[PDB]
């Protein structure tokens, strides 16, 4: 559960992600294919390829709607409906890999907004990619 | 492993009264209804729509001998699984795209099943054998993963 | 979320266990000492000696805890509120802790009631199993 | 642990230009903030009720010095990570009672305060290699439990 000061830490960082956001998706994607080699399981037709136009792509899409879920701190559930009803029933990635694009996705920021990553801050991005990746993986039965 | 020699004949007695058939069609039908999210390899198989649908799935109860045929040979080479399992491995990790946490959860699914099969018989300590006999497989099956 | 059917198998399947409940909590502690021994760490003032007392005594509370948390199956996270706590602020146990009890107490039942670990039960159980864990470990951070 | 050449460099490298005074501190305090349930063992330390409180905690901070060390001293053993924290793996077994999965937490937790000091140089392919070295570290120190 996001406390006020939770809220106000992510809505901060992410803040100064801003134009960047797309970058840090691509960037965390890659950096997810490299140390877990597993999660490539999910992404069999993509060119997992340095620079790959696709994990590009992706890494936007995923950063877009992290981005929605900061302006939707509040409503979450709502916010990421239609994402947790794909995953569920349509790509079904295993739960346990939410938490290594999460891990991937904290060390990004850490790299990209030094002064920024205190350790509260730390704290708090772990509990909404914690919070985030409950709301993607609730409707999985 | 670490299987004390104990352990290995504690797995191997049991091993013995099993219906590798039966067993088989049972942990991986049980795997696609506990965990429905695994249907997503087998959309080829039909009707999962139901438990009815899954458990009794001529499909899935073929592919069950299957696996658990695979997984009784590892159970005599024990002391090289890694070596047993490597050409399965690079066929599940290149060819079929099947991530490994799959093969821990049939391997929970399995102890499960044994337990359901044997009762009492499926003491404390034999289950102790078993896990670390499922994880050995998971792990031997994603060696070769890259 | 536990549906309907998933109430009915809880409450049926529970119902069974009836009065040896408090047994098949001590076994599945036992099986848990003795498959992932990690979990030992949390019980250094215990003697986990096979018919301990201690564990005998132990499997009892938790049992309890779960037959009340099936009389109260629509209002969980108020009827362990205290235990979310307790656990949360005190014993502290790290959460994948959880899954492996779970996972143990799913071998006990299997273990007990041949006849009605169907398959369907046993996914009932399961995500019963995986609900309580989540409000144990609800007030963690 | 299974270290590319490449990647042992790599690892070897970055290393060289870290303070472990300053690195474990932070990663320590770190650890007891993101996961307070890991303040659980560090009970005499004082005031661990903030950040603030923590990151300042002095105790924390000797600590982190002493947790980095032994883990400096294991770079120099990547090939038998095993041997070397066997005592330190009994004793956190069986004098300390510490849940080896807080080795893992702090892993990922060390990870993290690495690419927060050194930005760009902290490249994907230079995560790779100390993810399979903070892995490698856990499961060395896990080793010895019973
Ligand atoms: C931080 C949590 C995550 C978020 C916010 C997220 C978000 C997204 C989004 C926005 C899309 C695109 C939807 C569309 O095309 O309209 C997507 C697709 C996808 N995601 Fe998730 N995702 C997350 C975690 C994961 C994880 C951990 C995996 C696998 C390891 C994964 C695997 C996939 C795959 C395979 C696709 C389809 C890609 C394609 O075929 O183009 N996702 N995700
Ligand atoms: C104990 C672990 C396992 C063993 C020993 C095993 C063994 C096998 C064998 C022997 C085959 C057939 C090989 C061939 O076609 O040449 C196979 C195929 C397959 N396995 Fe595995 N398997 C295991 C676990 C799993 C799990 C848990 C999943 C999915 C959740 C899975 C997914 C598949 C699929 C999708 C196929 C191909 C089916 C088809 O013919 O279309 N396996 N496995
Ligand atoms: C769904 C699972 C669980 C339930 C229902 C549960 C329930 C309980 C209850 C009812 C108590 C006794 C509190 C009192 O004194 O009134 C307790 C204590 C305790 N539990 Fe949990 N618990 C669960 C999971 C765990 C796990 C996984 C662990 C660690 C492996 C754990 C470690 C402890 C410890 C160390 C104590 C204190 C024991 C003592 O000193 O008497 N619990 N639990
Ligand atoms: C990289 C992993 C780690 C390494 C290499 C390591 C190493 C050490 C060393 C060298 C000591 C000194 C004690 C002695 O020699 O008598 C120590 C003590 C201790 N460690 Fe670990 N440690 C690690 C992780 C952890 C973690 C994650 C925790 C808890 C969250 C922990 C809890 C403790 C405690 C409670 C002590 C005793 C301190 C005291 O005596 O006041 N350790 N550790």
């Amino acid at each position: 559960m996001l406390s006020p000061a939770d809220k106000t830490n992510v809505k901060a960082a992410w803040g100064k992600v801003g134009a960047h956001a797309g970058e840090y998706g691509a960037e965390a994607l890659e950096r997810m294919f490299l140390s877990f080699p597993t999660t490539k399981t999910y992404f069999p037709h993509f060119d997992l390829s340095h620079g790959s136009a696709q994990v590009k792509g992706h890494g936007k899409k995923v950063a877009d709607a992290l981005t929605n879920a900061v302006a939707h701190v509040d409503d979450m559930p709502n916010a990421l409906s239609a994402l947790s009803d794909l995953h569920a029933h349509k790509l079904r990635v295993d739960p346990v890999n939410f938490k290594l694009l999460s891990h991937c996705l904290l060390v990004t920021l850490a790299a990209h907004l030094p002064a920024e990553f205190t350790p509260a801050v730390h704290a708090s991005l772990d509990k909404f990619l914690a919070s985030v990746s409950t709301v993607l993986t609730s409707k999985f039965r | 492993v670490h299987l004390t020699p104990e352990e290995k004949s504690a797995v191997t007695a049991l091993w013995g009264k099993v219906n590798v058939d039966e067993v088989g069609g049972e942990a991986l039908g049980r795997l696609l209804v506990v965990y429905p999210w695994t249907q997503r390899f087998f959309e080829s198989f039909g009707d999962l729509s139901t438990p009815d649908a899954v458990m009794g799935n001529p499909k899935v109860k073929a592919h069950g001998k299957k696996v658990l045929g695979a997984f009784s040979d590892g159970l005599a080479h024990l002391d090289n699984l890694k070596g047993t399992f490597a050409t399965l491995s690079e066929l599940h990790c290149d060819k079929l795209h099947v991530d490994p946490e799959n093969f821990r959860l049939l391997g929970n699914v399995l102890v499960c099943v044994l337990a359901h099969h044997f009762g009492k018989e499926f003491t404390p300590p034999v289950q102790a054998a078993y896990q670390k006999v499922v994880a050995g497989v998971a792990n031997a099956l994603a060696h070769k993963y890259h």
